[PDB]
């Protein structure tokens, strides 16, 4: 058969369902926000603060637990910064139109009153923004380390925030016209330059394997060529399995060695290929380890994959699953390699590339679980960096807007309605439960915070919000709390578009009858 | 009544009647170990051999009443 | 998946050892009554069980904290002698008290350190007692005759107590230095007499003489190897291969009475009829042996060339690739001796030395295996008096002396911990408890008692309930080792204080 | 979907919590009760570490869940100190109930906790002065070894044990800037002779063997043939056919192997290196020929045993019979044998005066049972040198720098007078949980244990006066010389706070159904 149930006690079943699928990404996002713990199937318990990365992790329930997977995805797939507000403010307009379709009233007048809100925001939003690349300065890379010290104050940090911000800027001004994560990803150790971090423009490796000998090997090239490999490299290659034999004395002596010599043959077939350095992703064997001693060449196992995709877009190379290269344009190569043990953990350098443009931090800190909240302090500071410049069109964050853009759509409420103030009222009640959120995943009493707020947003000026890391009433602009306008602009037209989806459908029909 | 260790202080106060520490028992208001023979705490003859004496008396008439009849 | 709270574990601990105590104090003491076994997890069998490790490890515990218990009384049994039952009953007696302590909420450390000094405190109480009788030669024989008597009782035996005490006695006095526990051997075979024991001059193996082999060999030349055969004889760098139908299963068993006759022409070229093998024959190949003239001599061992070798004065040695690898044998006299039931040949000579073997009648199974660890027990506490010639006083006379030592020593010197030291010296008196009952005597009687009475004079008067009386543990014999009294006191005062520092058991 | 919003998360979060804490502080110090564990196979266990039973017991919450990967960055790092961030996380948690129960917001606490973690850290620097120079300081460390030995595996403290270990850590440390790597240690076990009998390798043993007395049993010149090729025939688990033409052509073909027993021979006394050691085995037939023709030889040797004497040695290994080259062979600084255990067999022992790549103490025990036992006190006691051999900072820890501290975040909710001052109230009196929970365990009243310290604050401050747990009634910390690393115990500062930092990170407390399950 199918399923089916049509109107208002499905569609109240509709409203009611999304509202609390949206209470975890409701409460989320930043320092004094929040950072997730979840368990799935097997028990792998993962942590987070993108809902958009775990609600594709956490399963659907309802159609309306479907509306927020692509809604939040979008949200991720642009800026990476702010996926839940958007799940945030869907269900959120939900709220307050409850107890008018409880009541009956229920137009279809709903969707065109977030439609038309939306344009009222979305303009205002552009009008107040200030580019801030172009007005505020004409190297704009000083700029960037007040946004960018702000953004490490606010999670870890307050002291380590001005050694850290120059490299986060001349990390960010490489990775232009690009977004990867795998490009400006973060290493940790203890027992290097502590509390301090340095930046590397190049390649390096986080997990190589030694201790089958890295001394015997020369650690260091002037022209390395590099060897991306995905192969196992075994302790001895092999013989047959079937009429496999010792003992006699005639062919004894042959099948020991016969094991001996097929593997150095592939190992030479590396070598005379073009390599110097060999690295796999697959172990690389003991004694096969010695042998890239003998022909005096580095070489590392047990490497992860996501270092060898590092490789390739610096050096122009490729990734191989092979013994024998016929190019050195899927080959690897730079003109400085150089192995480096900072916390004694054995890294391979990639300077010289031939564009060099993946960044790499090698993080220290005081301690290891002080090291986790400071590679996201320095994570959060690469995003909005990187949002910063690709976007100069600039308004503070914290939500200091909305709190404006609510007094100012309840104006329109004072002034549109033929019923419309009951909508824009309440879209405009939605708007302030962000910053409300962000004083209450902050514990501290919103009503106290928020309501102090519109009285100096009714003498003049939207930049006042909240600054968290104190939890006191503050000019987001001057207190450098800031995130660009088509952020807030794509987060409404979305917010709005899956509520505009809730409104229009009051039923959900199953074709195959689960 | 104190409120104390009774383990700790009865344990303590066995040690020291062992060997014949008589003259000092345990003052109470602390809890310590502390003079005797005037203390405050030192009590009258008179009445504990009148004590020992109805204690162990009644306790054993108990134990003879085991034909208990009620017929009320 | 389980972690059990305290407050059922340490109920866990105490139950695990009063569900165990309970099986072995009828079999404690001089046993007034027994253990019966009854099997029903296995096959349909009914078993009398005075050893402990029948009772013990045939019914594997279920707690595990009584798994410790187990344990601990296992290795004391297998080095001093009767260690599964005296360790697990003191153990199960010190936690029924603890949880008296635990009832007025005793600190467990406290319960910890109360039983550790007043242990030390007991064995030097111990020691006091412990007095030499081993002294005199004289005195040395009747030392060992007594405790003989009490090693051997508490157990179940016919006839058997009086013929094994004076032939191991004989064994101890000979070596005047040392004890026999090297290379003497407990021969157990079927016999028809419940009473007998005997000492073997010189050494005998497993050998029916048959077909036509003769019963005596004299002037003997023995030729020690461990190569042999069985049923099976291939060739060296040949073989037979016949298999390709149903029929050829018939002749491929056929086969291997043809196979016996080339391990017989090894030996021929010898000369030597004294051939002595690891592997044993069958009727099958016994007629291929004695037909060459070269007799070969099954069912040896290591222990008959270590039993030759420190009379006669050789060696034992093995890995017969070389026969000069292997140290040979000489006799005088090779006989053919019929003990019990059973027809065994006899390499007879110089014996009477470092060296013996002990050889059992009983036509009954049950009635060799308690005779076995009731010797077993002795040899090593025998031994223990050549170790140390003090003797205590056995029968819970010497439990007594400990009793009246450590209460006075729970007063004096502790501050807090007398209520733990008490539990120590009131689990030592339930010791004469689960053995007055067994005898029929008032246990609330017998305990405090004689405790006073032989400890304020004549501590040889002591616990006589083999008339339910009080008698004298030196002059009616009851008295045992110094050192078999000292070791199961430690592994009892352990294994206890192991399971109670257990605050936390968890399942996973 | 159920919903456990608040204080309803916060129960769920009490009740592991309170379970994981209770059980810690019955096990603190060498007063601690031991951790029993059945396996999931049914296996006895006793221990009285919790980073092996957090790593034993099948977590179920949550708040459990979390402890193996927060007691793995203990142990790992510090060793001993399992017990006490469990104890102390879960003060300030089932506290920070009673603070939700006065009304106190979770989230403002959790704001002060860190802050009250940091005047705890800034109080060790003036707690327990950190200068111990080299030669000094293996002797409190030859004491706090022998606390961990002395009360816990052996009752009475072998004393080749807690000396060889210091002097293991200095072999690695002088290499390797006044630090030691775990992976270039290794504490090494082996059973079968006297449990009194411990040995410090600078490089790594095999079993050295002999096939006959008869044969002469040698061990000469410092240089090891760290060989995988044949200089006796080989086994890889298998079979040939055997065949030969007459009797008389093996009568010859045991003197023409006679002659290639030795050209394996010269060819590698040629290049150096005496000792030579095969992987795959063989049977003692053409071994005691060796042994007659006048070169040692070791055969069935495991796998990764010759990787771990080519590191210990830094050479390489020679890979074929061919191939032969002294660079490819050992460079050892002593080769010399010693018997393993006292009965059974002997050893060679490879030191290296040039290597320290693997520094084996080499342990033995007359019991299985007792050496992992003894092991892991010596884990432990090989992970606290390494906080000490970077930096000299001890701490006088075990009841003194617990109330110090105590004293002073409770003070400092009083200087730094604001919100988390209850949060600085939290940390104040879970610290003092700590030196309750070794005198809980203890048999000593723990109610008068805090009383005294404390007073002795009033007399002295920043103490190397503390409470005793062995009964002596004497209770000092440098003349009852219970001390430890300042590393480890500011490290246990930023472990506890961690945790009650982590059990606050989301505000989702929902699930569908499946959230922990």
């Amino acid at each position: 058969g199918t399923d089916s149930s049509q109107g208002i006690p499905q569609l109240v079943s509709n409203i009611s369902a999304c509202q609390v699928i949206a209470e975890a990404v409701r409460t989320t996002l930043g320092p004094r926000g929040m950072d997730k713990l979840i368990v799935d199937g097997r028990g792998k318990a993962t942590i987070s603060n993108d809902g958009a990365t775990i609600l594709k992790l956490l399963d659907v329930v309802h159609p309306a637990a479907k509306t927020l997977v692509d809604i939040a995805k979008s949200q991720d797939a642009e800026v990476g910064d702010g996926t839940t507000s958007v799940t945030l403010l869907a269900a959120e307009f939900l709220k307050q139109v409850k107890p008018y379709v409880e009541e009956g009233l229920h137009p279809q007048i709903i969707i065109r009153a977030f439609r038309t809100a939306t344009q009222l925001a979305v303009n205002k939003i552009k009008e107040i923004a200030v580019t801030v690349k172009k007005a505020d300065k004409v190297e704009q890379r000083k700029l960037l380390e007040k946004c960018a010290m702000t953004a490490l104050s606010s999670k870890l940090i307050s002291q380590q925030k001005a050694f850290f911000a120059k490299m986060v800027v001349d990390a960010v001004m490489m990775l232009d016209d690009l977004l990867q994560l795998k490009m400006i990803g973060i290493k940790k150790v203890q027992g290097g330059a502590l509390e301090d971090s340095q930046l590397v423009a190049g390649v390096a490796f986080k997990k190589t394997f030694s201790y089958a000998g890295f001394e015997m090997q020369p650690k260091k090239y002037h022209n390395p060529k590099i060897a991306l490999l995905n192969v196992e490299l075994e302790l001895k290659a092999e013989k047959d399995n079937a009429e496999i034999r010792v003992h006699t004395v005639e062919d004894y002596q042959a099948i020991v060695d016969a094991e001996w010599n097929i593997l150095y043959d592939k190992l030479e077939k590396i070598h005379h290929s073009g390599a110097k350095v060999v690295l796999s992703k697959l172990p690389i064997g003991d004694v096969a380890t010695q042998y890239f001693a003998d022909r005096d060449m580095f070489c590392a196992g047990r490497v992860p994959e996501e270092d060898l995709k590092r490789t390739m877009m610096a050096c122009g190379g490729s990734i191989q699953t092979s013994v024998n290269a016929l190019s050195a344009d899927v080959l690897g190569r730079c003109q400085v390699f150089e192995e480096t043990q900072i916390g004694g953990e054995r890294y391979n350098f990639f300077t010289g590339c031939p564009k060099a443009k993946t960044c790499t931090f090698i993080l220290r800190g005081g301690a290891e679980q002080f090291m986790e909240e400071t590679e996201r302090s320095l994570h959060d500071a690469i995003m909005i960096v990187r949002r910063a410049i690709k976007n100069d069109s600039v308004v503070a964050g914290g939500g200091a807007i909305e709190m404006e853009l609510s007094k100012y759509l309840r104006d329109y409420s004072r002034t549109i309605p033929g019923k419309q103030q009951l909508l824009i009222g309440a879209y405009a009640k939605a708007l302030e439960i962000i910053p409300r959120q962000l004083c209450d995943n902050a514990g501290f009493d919103a009503t106290n915070i928020l309501n102090k707020l519109r009285a100096r947003h009714a003498q003049g000026g939207t930049w006042y919000g909240v600054d968290i890391n104190n939890e006191d009433i503050a000019d987001n602009f001057e207190a450098f709390v800031w995130e660009p306008a088509m952020v807030r602009i794509n987060a409404l037209t979305a917010a709005s578009e899956a509520a505009c989806l809730i409104v229009s459908v009051d039923e959900t029909i199953k074709n195959p009858r689960s | 009544n104190a409120g104390y260790d009774s383990a700790d202080l009865v344990a303590q106060l066995r040690a020291a009647h062992s060997e014949g520490n008589t003259t000092a028992g345990l003052d109470m208001r602390e809890g310590t170990i502390g003079d005797m023979a005037i203390l405050g705490i030192t009590e009258s003859f008179q009445v504990k051999r009148q004590v020992l004496l109805s204690a162990a008396e009644a306790a054993e008439v108990i134990l003879r009443v085991d034909n208990i009849i009620k017929a009320a | 998946a389980d972690e059990e709270r305290a407050e059922t574990a340490r109920l866990t601990s105490f139950i695990g050892a009063i569900a165990i105590g309970d099986l072995v104090k009828s079999t404690l003491g001089p046993k007034g009554m027994d253990k019966i076994l009854l099997s029903s997890g296995r096959d349909a069998s009914l078993m009398v069980t005075n050893d402990g490790a029948t009772i013990l490890k045939n019914i594997g515990v279920d707690n595990p904290a009584a798994k410790v218990l187990v344990d601990m009384s296992r290795v004391q049994d297998d080095e001093v002698g009767d260690g599964t039952t005296s360790v697990t009953v003191l153990a199960a007696e010190l936690l029924r008290e603890a949880e008296s302590l635990i009832a007025k909420k005793i600190h467990p450390q406290t319960i910890i350190a109360g039983w550790r000094e007043a242990t030390k405190a007991a064995r030097e109480a111990l020691l006091s007692s412990a007095v030499d009788h081993g002294s005199d030669e004289v005195k040395f024989r009747q030392d060992l005759m007594n405790i003989a008597g009490t090693t051997l009782s508490s157990k179940l035996l016919t006839h058997h107590k009086d013929h094994f005490t004076k032939l191991a006695v004989e064994a101890v006095l000979r070596l005047k230095g040392s004890g026999n526990l090297e290379a003497i051997h407990i021969i157990k075979k079927l016999g028809g007499s419940l009473a007998d024991s005997y000492l073997d001059e010189g050494f005998l193996l497993d050998k029916k003489i048959g077909v036509n082999q003769p019963k005596r060999i004299e002037n003997a030349k023995i030729l020690i190897a461990n190569t042999g055969m069985d049923t099976d004889k291939i060739k060296i760098f040949g073989s037979r291969v016949r298999v390709d139908s149903t029929a050829k299963v018939a002749e491929i068993e056929h086969a291997e009475k043809e196979k016996m006759k080339e391990k017989v022409e090894r030996i021929l070229k010898h000369g030597i009829n004294c051939f002595i093998n690891r592997q044993l024959i069958y009727n099958y190949p016994e007629q291929l042996f004695g037909a060459a003239g070269v007799m070969a001599i099954e069912h040896a061992d290591f222990a008959g060339v270590e039993r030759l070798a420190l009379v006669t004065g050789g060696e034992i040695a093995s890995t017969f690739d070389h026969p000069e690898l292997v140290k040979l044998g000489s006799c005088k006299l090779i006989e053919e001796v019929m003990i019990g039931e059973d027809k065994l040949i006899h390499f007879s000579g110089v014996a009477l030395g470092e060296a013996c073997t002990i050889v059992l009648r009983g036509a009954t199974q049950q009635i060799l295996d308690e005779a076995e660890r009731s010797l077993h027990d002795a040899l090593c506490v025998l031994a223990q008096t050549v170790k140390d010639s003090r003797t205590v006083y056995g029968g819970g006379c010497s439990e007594m002396l400990m009793a009246h030592a450590v209460t006075q020593l729970a007063n004096r010197t502790p501050g807090k911990e007398a209520v733990a030291m008490e539990s120590y010296a009131k689990a030592l008196r339930m010791l004469p408890t689960i053995i007055a009952d067994n005898a029929g005597y008032d246990s609330a009687d017998l305990v405090a008692q004689l405790r006073a009475a032989h400890s304020e004079g004549n501590t040889t008067a002591g616990l006589d309930m083999r008339e339910g009386t009080i008698g004298d543990m030196a002059i009616l014999g009851i008295t045992e080792s110094f050192q078999v009294k000292r070791q199961v006191l430690l592994s009892a005062a352990e294994a206890a204080e192991v399971i109670l520092r257990v605050d936390n058991i968890i399942k996973a | 979907k159920s919903r456990l919003m608040g204080l309803e998360a916060l129960k769920s979060h009490i009740m592991a919590a309170k379970a994981v804490a209770n059980t810690m502080r019955t096990s603190l110090g060498p007063n601690g009760l031991d951790k029993m564990m059945v396996d999931k196979d049914g296996d006895v266990t006793v221990t009285n570490d919790g980073a092996t039973i957090l790593s034993m017991m099948d977590v179920d919450h949550q708040i459990a869940k979390l402890m193996v990967e927060l007691s793995k960055s203990q142990d790992d790092e510090i060793g001993d100190g399992t017990t006490g961030v469990v104890v102390l996380a879960g003060a300030l948690l089932e506290e920070a109930e009673q603070l939700l129960d006065r009304g106190i917001h979770p989230i403002r606490i959790a704001d002060g906790y860190e802050q009250a973690a940091r005047v705890a850290i800034e109080h060790l620097d003036k707690i327990s002065d950190s200068v111990l120079v080299d030669i000094k300081d293996t002797e409190p460390l030859i004491q706090t070894a022998k606390t961990t030995l002395g009360s816990k595996v052996v009752n009475s403290c072998h004393r080749q044990m807690a000396e060889i270990a210091v002097n293991a850590v200095l072999t690695v440390a002088d290499m390797e800037r006044r630090d030691v790597d775990f992976e270039l240690i290794k504490v090494e076990g082996k059973v079968g002779g006297r449990l009194e009998d411990t040995k410090l390798i600078k490089g790594v043993i095999v079993d050295k063997d002999f096939s006959h007395p008869q044969m002469p049993k040698k061990v000469e010149d410092a240089k090891i043939a760290i060989l995988t090729c044949p200089f006796e025939p080989p086994k890889p688990k298998t079979k040939h056919k055997l065949d030969v033409t007459s009797v008389e052509d093996y009568k010859a073909l045991q003197k023409y192997e006679k002659e290639k027993f030795e050209e394996m021979i010269q060819q590698i006394k040629e290049t150096g290196a005496n000792l030579a050691i095969c992987q795959w085995g063989f049977d003692d037939e053409a071994n005691h020929l060796l042994l007659q023709n006048n070169l040692p030889a070791v055969r069935w040797v495991g796998g990764p045993e010759i990787e771990l004497i080519a590191i210990a040695t830094g050479g390489r290994i020679v890979p074929r019979f061919s191939e032969l080259t002294a660079e490819k062979l050992g460079f050892a600084g002593l080769v010399q044998e010693i018997s393993f255990g006292t009965t059974k067999d002997k050893m060679l022992v490879i030191e290296q005066c040039k290597n320290s790549r693997a520094v084996t103490i080499f342990i033995r025990g007359g019991n299985k049972m007792i050496i992992e036992e003894a092991k892991r006190s010596l884990h432990d006691a090989l992970c606290v040198i390494r906080n000490l051999i970077r930096d000299n900072r001890v701490v006088y820890g075990g009841g003194a720098a617990e109330i110090s501290c105590a004293l002073a975040v409770s003070q400092e909710a009083d200087k730094c007078p604001t919100l988390e001052q209850y949060a600085m109230r939290a940390f104040a009196d879970a610290l003092e949980v700590i030196p309750m929970a070794l005198s809980e365990n203890s048999g000593m009243n723990p109610i008068q244990t805090m009383t005294e310290v404390r007073a002795r604050q009033v007399k002295e401050m920043n103490p190397a006066l503390g409470i005793d747990c062995l009964h002596k009634g004497t209770n000092d910390m440098k003349q009852q010389h219970v001390i430890e690393t300042l590393i480890g115990k500011k490290q246990q500062i930023s472990l506890a706070t961690q945790m009650v930092r982590m059990i606050l990170k989301i505000d989702d407390i929902r699930k569908p159904g499946e959230s922990e399950e």
